[PDB]
Formats: C-alpha cells, structure tokens, sequence
C-alpha cells in the first residue's frame, strides 16, 4: 500500500513496486495564482496537458568513486517540448514540479543516496584556493542544462554550507536494500508571483552518495541513475518573440 | 429412508450449472468517460499478473 505507487499526469504514467511514501515539499501542494497576489493584467494561458507531463532528462552512472551532482530547475526543460517553446515566447512563468528518481540494484548491492531540493542554491567558487583571488562561476555551471553538472567539493556543497544539514530541506534517500526510487512534489517557491524561466533558477536538485556503492565481481557494475520530472499548474504571460537566452 | 446425515448434506443430484458470469447487453461500444491526474499509492491498475 505504501510500497506500490503509480503516478498518472498527462499522457504519461509511472509505476514502481519497491518505493516509499510521497513527499510534499514544505507541506503544501501547487496552485494557480490568486487575483489578489497577482499584479499583471494580461490573461495567462494554461495548456494543462502539453506541459504538465513527465519529461526524462538524462541517465548518469554511479561508480564507487562518485561524488555527486546537481541540476537547476526549471532550466532543465527550456529546450524540451511545448513547455520550452512557450517559455521562450513568454517572459513570465509560474509552475510546480513533481520529481521522480530511479536507481535499481539487486539484493547483493549496497549504498545510499540523498535526494534534496534546495531553493536559491547559489554556486560559489574557491577564490583561487588562496582566498584572495576573487572569481565568479561561469555560465555553464549556473545553467548547465539537462546534462547536469558534477560537484567537486560535496562536503560543503560548493557553497560553504555542509551537507549534514541538507535534510532540513525536502529530502529522501535511496537505500538499495529497502527502496529503488524517490518521489518529491514541490510548490512554486519565490517571493514574486511570476518570474522569468531563463534568467532566474528557483531551486536545485542534488544527488549525493553518502555510503558508497559496493559489490563483488561477477555482478553487474553499471548502476545508472535516471531523473524524471513533471511540471504542474503551469502559467505563462507576456507574449513576444522567442528568446533562446 | 434417508436417516443418515451425510446423505442429507450431500451435493449429489445437482442439475444446476453454477455460473459465475452473466450476459449483458451492448448495442454500442463503451462510452469513454472523463478522467484527471492521480498521484496516489496502492492504486495501480498498470501492474497485472498474467
């Protein structure tokens, strides 16, 4: 009852057998904007199927010497589907997300991941190492795309903050003895009712192994990690020509 | 005289065909109803056992 789950939104559908319960980020569901909070006068558009469905990004690999990854949302979908081809036309954007993660393994493998959702995860460089040299992170590390970007110093999450306290955010684990997936639902987290989808990046998904993968020879070494996600309650406003960036 | 009990409770002499099913009309194909999205556990029609 708590293990088996199904997720049907749009034309698409997900099944899973060895799962856990579902999480709702910060204790509430997505929503469309109120006429009181809102400020813009133009009538939005709300497709409700062509955008609110499961998109599948890219399939990583989990070796024994792996460190971690992150993805920025909603940057991941700005070149993918009728979602992306609306977000280029319009200027204002609002949405939620459901986020599903896959990693399977047998009953001889062992490991644990941490699947967390952090709003406004600014990236910070190392200041040249000495501390004095001021630097800034390039464009391909702040909006790396759908292909993700790998961490170098995961103990501080590349921002001077520990990973030991990342559970205060909406988190889940993937202990390969117990489960094989993590489902997280998130509302729209921002101070402003609408905001751009290309410049601003509202939150970042992280996937960091704590206990490393391990097995014995004769067993399958390739242990992929796949990332699936779906917009929800998507609105758009400010129509004009398409802007890549 | 059927004075024993295993003869009274006996299933012998049953000219009836126990039918689990029963026919129904269908002059037209089935009308597809409306649905919306669901994000629940337990409920899982896709997973069958053949």
């Amino acid at each position: 009852s708590d293990r088996v789950a199904q997720l049907t939104i749009g034309n698409s559908t997900i099944t899973t057998q060895e799962a856990a319960n579902i999480i709702v980020g910060y204790g509430e569901w997505p929503s469309y904007c109120s006429d009181s909070d809102a400020t813009a006068v133009d009538k939005p558009t709300r497709p409700d199927v062509s955008v609110n469905r499961f998109y599948t990004l890219d399939t990583k690999l989990w070796e024994k010497s792996s460190k971690g990854w992150y993805w920025k949302f909603p940057d991941v979908l700005t070149e993918t589907g009728v979602f992306g081809q609306n977000a280029q036309f319009h200027y204002l954007y609002r949405s939620g997300f459901c986020i599903h993660v896959q990693c399977n393994a047998s009953k001889f493998h062992q490991g644990a991941l941490l699947v967390a959702v952090l709003p406004e995860y600014v990236i910070g460089t190392v200041a040249g190492g000495t501390g004095t040299e001021d630097t800034h992170p390039p464009y391909k590390q702040t909006q790396p795309g759908a292909d993700g970007f790998e961490l170098q110093h995961p103990y501080v999450l590349d921002a001077g903050i520990p990973i030991s306290q990342l559970t205060v955010c909406p988190h889940q684990w993937i202990n390969l003895r117990t489960n094989n997936c993590a489902t997280i639902i998130v509302p729209y987290i921002n101070a402003l009712p609408f905001d751009s989808a290309l410049n601003h990046c509202n939150f970042g998904l992280l996937v960091v192994p704590i206990s490393p993968l391990d097995y014995d020879q004769g067993a399958t070494p390739v242990i992929p990690i796949t990332i699936t996600l779906a917009p929800m309650c998507s609105e758009f406003a400010g129509l004009r020509q398409a802007v890549t960036q | 005289g059927d004075r024993v009990a295993d003869v009274i409770e006996s299933s012998i002499g049953d000219s009836v065909s126990r039918a689990l099913t029963h026919a129904l009309p269908a002059p037209t194909g089935q009308n597809t109803q409306v649905s919306s999205h669901r994000l629940d556990t337990g409920k899982v029609p896709a997973l069958q056992a053949a």
